[PDB]
RNA sequence: CUCCU
RNA sequence: AAGCUUGAGUCUCGUAGAGGGGGGUAGAAUUCCAGGUGUAGCGGUGAAAUGCGUAGAGAUCUGGAGGAAUACCGGUGGCGAAGGCGGCCCCCUGGACGAAGACUGACGCUCAGGUGCGAAAGCGUGGGGAGCAAACAGGAUUAGAUACCCUGGUAGUCCACGCCGUAAACGAUGUCGACUUGGAGGUUGUGCCCUUGAGGCGUGGCUUCCGGAGCUAACGCGUUAAGUCGACCGCCUGGGGAG
C-alpha cells in the first residue's frame, strides 16, 4: 500500500505514556491489515529552537505502511491531542530502516 | 602505409603523459630560458629556475635529457608543465621505498618548526613535518648544532597534503578536505605551498591537499596597496605561509604571507629599539615638515622638522639638511603600535 | 609652468579612490602597467570601505 | 614518416572543421594529422617547387611564429631567395608600389651609413638614423633584393599569417602553406597538412623546400 | 553576528561577516518590491558575467606591453 | 570540487544531520552549490532536507531564537 | 574590499 | 480492394520537475493591543518642515491577536500551449523524457467559422484587511508645481464565486516536417569498459552563449535559422484622419 514516514515529537513531562501511545497507535493501524517497518524512538533529546517556550523534546519515529483512511484517522488523532507537539507524515516508496 | 598506423601506435606505446620518460633534449639555452623536445607538438619555454641545483648555477648543458610533465595541452601555442615537478615524483619513490624499505635514510636536518614539526628539506628541496617528526623523543634540535646532519626517520605524513615530518639524531633508534578541516587551524600553523596564479589582487598559494589559499594583496610585503603581487613574489614557488583564518562554510581559507619582514621591522624598533642608539641613516623625500630618512630594511617615517638643529620652527629641512645622504640619527621613540619609530636629529654637538 | 604632480603613482591612487567611492564595482576602469593598476585597485579596495562606513 | 622531426598531429578542439581529411582524435583530446597522407601533398608541393624555381622565379618565404623566426633567414639565405620573418607589414606586396621606395630608404640609407655620414652630424643623428636602420632591417632585410613581385609564396602558419595569402591572392601569386589543425586552408593551393610551432618541423619543412629549391636550379 | 572569542578579537571577523550578509539583504530589502526587476537586474548581471569572463579570455591574446 | 552525494550512492535523507550540518552555515543559510560543489539533483534533495529537518526542528532557521 | 586557473 | 512499418498511437519499468486544484502547518519580520524598565526626543530629507512625543513617545523585554509573502537553497536552473508557477506536508490529477521489447497499421499535419484557457487593472456579491498604496489631505521644492521628495491615508492588493478578454500578451520571429560545417557550457536519463579514481568512449531530450557557409537593406540570424524546401492558416499594401 501507501508507505509513509511519521515523526511525531512528544511533549517532555509527559513522555511516560509514550509506550503506551505507541501501542495505541501501531495497534490501531495493525487492526487494518497494516504492516510496521520501524519503531525508532530517539528519546528526549534538545530542540533547535523553543516551540511554545519549551525545549528539549521526546521523539518517535514510526515509518509505517498502511492505508490512507488509516492514515488519515491516525493524523487527526495526532491534532487532537495537547501531548503531540508537531507531527509530521511523509512520503510514499518502499520503507526503511535504522537511520541515526 | 599501416607503417605509419603501427608507426603511431609504436609511438603511443614508447611514450606517456606525465614527467615520467626522460626524453627531452636540451637544445637551446640562453639566460633565463631552456627549452627541450620529448616527442611533444612543441619545445617547453623551460625557466632557468626548474634547472640549478642547491647553490644558484646551471647543471645541464646541450644534449642533456629531463623529463618535463604532462596532461595539459596548448595555452595558445607551446607545450608543458615543468619537469621540476617530474623531481617531486623521484622524491615520492624514495619516501616510498623508506616507507616500502620499511625505512628511508638519506640526511635530513631540520632546526625549527614552522608550523609545529621541525623543516626537513632533502637535496634541493626542503620539506615540513608535523612537530613531533623532528625527534624520536623529547631531545630537541635547539641545543643542536644548527642545521645539524643526521637523516630523517619518518615520524608522520599526510598522504594526501605532502606534509612530511621527519627524524632527526638518534641513529640507534629503528568532501574530503572540508569535514575535518581542524589540522592546520588553530591561529597561525605555517605552511610551505606553492603559488598556483596571481590574480592581480591575489596570489593563490594552495597546496594541502586540494584547498584553496589567497594571501590577497594586503598582506604579501610590508607596503599595502602599491605592491602588485607578481613583482613581489613569483610565479609557481613553495612560500612561507600559514592559515590565520577557516572559515567552514564558503570554504575560503585565507592565508598570509606578511607573517616574516614583519619580524625585521620589529628587530628594527627593538635591535636599535633598546634606547637611544645612533643610526647612519639616507633620507628620500623631504616633505616641509621632516627628512624622512628610510635605511636599515623599510622601517617608514622618521625625523620630525622640530629638532633638526637647536632652532624649532623657521629652518625648513630643505635648506637645512640635503637631497639624499647620511646623517647622524639616533632613535628617541619606537612605537610597536601604528608603525612609527620617530627619530632626530638635534642629539649633536653645539649645545 | 613646471612638472607634474606624483607621478600618476599616487594619482593613481586617487583615481581609483574617487571611483572606488561613486560606484564603478566594476574594478575595471584602471590603468594598464603594473605600478599603476595595483595602487588603482588598491584605491579602489580602500574606497569600498569608505563606502561602508558611510551611505 | 615521422622522418626526423616530429609533426604528428595538433591543438585540442577548436580546429577549422574544414580540415575533416586530416584528423584522428588521440586519448589526449588533441588530433592526429593523417602522416600517410601528408607526403602525398608534400611531394605535390616540392615538384611545384622545382619548376617554379626552375623557371628562375622568386620565392618569398614567410613565417614569424616567435620561434621559425631565425629558421626561415637561416634555411633561406643557404638558397638564392628572399625571407619576411620579423613583421609582415600590410600590404607589402598589392602595395608595393609604396613599400618600393620604403626598401630605396634602407638601401639608400645604408648606403650612407656605412660609409658616409654615419658620424658627420650629431650622436643623436646617429641614434636617429641608426635606430631606423635597425627598424627597417628586421623589416625589409630578407624582401630588400627581390626587387619585383615574387613568384611564390611559402607560408608556415596560415592561421599566423591569413593576410599575407588573402595578400597574395588579390593578386596572382600561387600560394601555398603548412597549414596547422587550426588553420584554413582555403586561400592556399598547395595545402601541406602539418605542425606549425615545432622548431624540429620548421627545420625539416623548410629544409626540403631548402633542398628543392638551390638543388631544383640547374 | 556572534563574536565572543579570547582576548585579541571582537572586529574584524565581526565586520567582515556581519558587514556581508549584513549590508547584502538589508541593502536589497530596505526598499523598492520590484516584481519586475530582479529578472532584468539577474539577466543583465549573468549576461555581464558571461560577457566578462569570454571577454577576458579572448582578451587573453596580446596588449603591447 | 566534488559532490559527496555523488561519491556516495546517496539519495538524501533529512536526519543524518551531522551530514545537513556540513551544508548549514552558522547562521541557519543553506550554502550554495557552487560554494560545496554538489549536483543540482543532490542540491534540491539536500534543500528539501534542510527545511524538513527545520520543521522537525532538528536544525535551526537562524540564529536568534 | 579577497576566492581564481 | 489487400497489405507494410519508418509517420502517428498504446502497454510493462523507472526519472526529474515553482505543472494544476483542494486541505493543513512552520519560522523570521511588519503592524496593533496589554504590561514592565526608562526619559527627551523620535521620524524624515539634497536640506527642511508637516507628523508623532512629558497625556511618557523612539528604544528594550514578556505575552497575545491578525493578515500577507515565503530569506538562504536560487542556479541567462526547472515545469507548463500560452498567461504563468518558489516555505514544508498530505489528498486528487495533467504532461514530458529515456531503456528494452510487444502491439495497432497511415489512425497524420494544418485549420476559416466555433469552443476553451488567458498577467495586471477594473466591475458585481459576500468575507477579510498586516504591510504597501492610486484618489485625497498636509509639508516642501519651484517663477508656478494639481508632479518627482516627505508625513499620513481610502479603493485596490488577499479569499470564495461570476464577469471583463485586453498587455512592449515579445523570441516584436504561426504550426508541423525534412535536410545542411563547428565550439564552449547548463540540466536531465541511459549503455559499455579497468566503478577498479569525482574515470574514459557513446547515446536520447530540453536549454544558454559564440561563431561557419548560406541569408539579410544593414543590424544581425546561424542545426532551437532570419540557410535550402514542403503542407496549411493568419495578416500587409504611403503618413496623418484611425484602430
Amino acid at each position: 500500500m501507501r508507505h509513509y514516514e511519521i515523526v511525531f515529537m512528544v511533549h517532555p513531562d509527559q513522555s511516560e505514556q509514550v509506550p503506551g501511545m505507541i501501542e495505541r497507535y501501531t495497534a490501531a493501524i495493525t487492526g487494518a491489515e497494516g504492516k510496521i517497518h520501524r519503531l525508532e524512538d530517539w528519546g528526549r533529546r534538545q530542540l533547535a529552537y523553543p516551540i511554545n517556550k519549551l525545549h528539549k523534546a521526546h521523539y518517535v519515529l514510526m515509518n509505517v505502511e498502511a492505508p490512507q483512511e488509516v492514515i488519515d484517522e491516525l493524523e487527526t488523532t495526532f491534532r487532537f491531542n495537547d501531548a503531540v507537539i508537531r507531527s509530521m507524515v511523509m512520503r510514499t516508496k518502499h520503507a526503511v530502516t535504522e537511520a541515526s | 602505409e599501416s607503417f605509419a598506423q603501427l608507426f603511431e601506435e609504436s609511438l603511443k606505446e614508447i611514450e606517456t603523459r606525465p614527467g615520467s620518460i626522460v626524453r627531452g633534449v636540451v637544445v637551446a639555452i640562453d639566460k633565463d630560458v631552456v627549452l627541450v623536445d620529448a616527442g611533444l607538438k612543441s619545445e617547453s619555454a623551460i625557466p632557468a629556475e626548474q634547472f640549478k641545483n642547491a647553490q644558484g648555477e646551471l647543471e645541464i648543458q646541450v644534449g642533456d635529457e629531463v623529463d618535463v610533465a604532462l596532461d595539459a595541452v596548448e595555452d595558445g601555442f607551446g607545450e608543458t608543465l615543468l619537469s621540476r615537478e617530474k623531481a617531486k615524483r623521484h622524491e615520492a619513490w624514495i619516501t616510498l621505498e623508506k616507507a616500502y624499505e620499511d625505512a628511508e635514510t638519506v640526511t635530513g636536518v631540520i632546526n625549527g618548526k614552522v608550523k609545529g614539526g621541525f623543516t626537513v628539506e632533502l637535496n634541493g628541496i626542503r620539506a615540513f613535518l608535523p612537530g613531533s617528526l623532528v625527534d624520536v623523543r623529547p631531545v630537541r634540535d635547539t641545543l643542536h648544532l644548527e642545521g645539524k646532519e643526521l637523516e630523517f626517520k619518518v615520524i608522520k605524513l599526510d598522504q594526501k597534503r605532502n606534509n612530511v615530518v621527519v627524524s632527526r639524531r638518534a641513529v640507534i633508534e629503528s568532501e574530503d578536505p572540508w569535514v575535518a578541516i581542524a589540522k592546520r587551524y588553530p591561529e597561525g600553523t605555517k605552511l610551505t605551498g606553492r603559488v598556483t596564479n596571481l590574480t592581480d589582487y591575489g596570489c593563490f598559494v594552495e597546496i594541502e591537499e586540494g584547498v584553496e589559499g589567497l594571501v590577497h594583496v594586503s598582506e604579501m610585503d610590508w607596503t599595502n596597496k602599491n605592491i602588485h603581487p607578481s613583482k613581489v613574489v613569483n610565479v609557481g614557488d613553495v612560500v612561507e605561509v600559514m592559515v590565520l583564518d577557516i572559515d567552514e562554510e564558503r570554504r575560503r581559507i585565507s592565508l598570509g604571507l606578511k607573517q616574516c619582514k614583519a619580524n625585521p621591522w620589529q628587530q628594527f624598533a627593538e635591535t636599535h629599539n633598546k634606547g637611544d642608539r645612533v643610526e647612519g641613516k639616507i633620507k628620500s623625500i623631504t616633505d616641509f615638515g621632516i627628512f624622512i630618512g628610510l635605511d636599515g630594511g623599510i622601517d617608514g617615517l622618521v625625523h620630525l622638522s622640530d629638532i633638526s638643529w637647536n632652532v624649532a620652527g623657521e629652518e625648513a629641512v630643505r635648506e637645512y639638511k640635503k637631497g639624499d645622504e647620511i646623517a647622524a640619527v639616533v632613535l628617541q621613540v619606537d612605537a610597536e603600535r601604528e608603525r612609527i619609530s620617530l627619530g632626530v636629529k638635534q642629539l649633536a654637538e653645539d649645545p | 609652468m613646471k612638472r607634474q604632480k606624483r607621478d600618476r603613482l599616487e594619482r593613481a591612487h586617487q583615481r581609483g579612490y574617487q571611483a572606488g567611492i561613486a560606484g564603478r564595482s566594476k574594478e575595471m576602469c584602471p590603468y594598464q602597467t603594473l605600478n599603476q593598476r595595483s595602487q588603482w585597485l588598491g584605491g579602489w579596495r580602500e574606497a569600498m570601505a569608505d563606502r561602508v562606513v558611510m551611505a | 614518416m615521422l622522418k626526423a622531426g616530429v609533426h604528428f598531429g595538433h591543438q585540442t578542439r577548436y580546429w577549422n572543421p574544414k580540415m575533416k581529411p586530416f584528423i584522428f582524435g588521440a586519448r589526449n583530446k588533441v588530433h592526429i594529422i593523417n602522416l600517410e597522407k601528408t607526403v602525398p601533398m608534400f611531394n605535390e608541393a616540392l615538384a611545384e617547387l622545382n619548376k617554379i624555381a626552375s623557371r628562375k622565379g622568386k620565392i618569398l618565404f614567410v613565417g614569424t611564429k616567435r620561434a621559425a623566426s631565425e629558421a626561415v633567414k637561416d634555411a633561406a639565405l643557404s638558397c638564392d631567395q628572399f625571407f619576411v620573418n620579423h613583421r609582415w607589414l600590410g600590404g607589402m606586396l598589392t602595395n608595393w608600389k609604396t613599400v618600393r621606395q620604403s626598401i630605396k630608404r634602407l638601401k639608400d640609407l645604408e648606403t650612407q651609413s656605412q660609409d658616409g655620414t654615419f658620424d658627420k652630424l650629431t650622436k643623436k643623428e646617429a641614434l636617429m638614423r641608426t635606430r631606423e636602420l635597425e627598424k627597417l632591417e628586421n623589416s625589409l632585410g630578407g624582401i630588400k633584393d627581390m626587387g619585383g613581385l615574387p613568384d611564390a609564396l611559402f607560408v608556415i602558419d596560415a592561421d599566423h599569417e591569413h593576410i599575407a595569402i588573402k595578400e597574395a591572392n588579390n593578386l596572382g601569386i600561387p600560394v601555398f602553406a603548412i597549414v596547422d589543425t587550426n588553420s584554413d586552408p582555403d586561400g592556399v593551393d598547395f595545402v601541406i597538412p602539418g605542425n606549425d610551432d615545432a622548431i624540429r618541423a620548421v627545420t625539416l619543412y623548410l629544409g626540403a623546400v631548402a633542398a628543392t629549391v638551390r638543388e631544383g636550379r640547374s | 553576528i556572534k563574536v565572543r572569542e579570547n582576548e585579541p578579537f571582537d572586529v574584524a571577523l565581526r565586520r567582515f561577516k556581519r558587514s556581508c550578509e549584513k549590508a547584502g539583504v538589508l541593502a536589497e530589502v530596505r526598499r523598492r518590491e520590484f516584481y519586475e526587476k530582479p529578472t532584468t537586474e539577474r539577466k543583465r548581471a549573468k549576461a555581464s558575467a558571461v560577457k566578462r569572463h569570454a571577454k577576458k579570455l579572448a582578451r587573453e591574446n596580446a596588449r603591447r606591453t | 570540487f566534488c559532490r559527496f552525494t555523488a561519491e556516495g550512492v546517496q539519495e538524501i535523507d533529512y536526519k543524518d544531520i551531522a551530514t545537513l550540518k556540513n551544508y548549514i552555515t552558522e547562521s541557519g543559510k543553506i550554502v550554495p552549490s557552487r560554494i560545496t560543489g554538489t549536483r543540482a539533483k543532490y542540491q534540491r534533495q539536500l534543500a528539501r532536507a534542510i527545511k524538513r529537518a527545520r520543521y522537525l526542528s532538528l536544525l535551526p532557521y537562524t540564529d536568534r531564537h
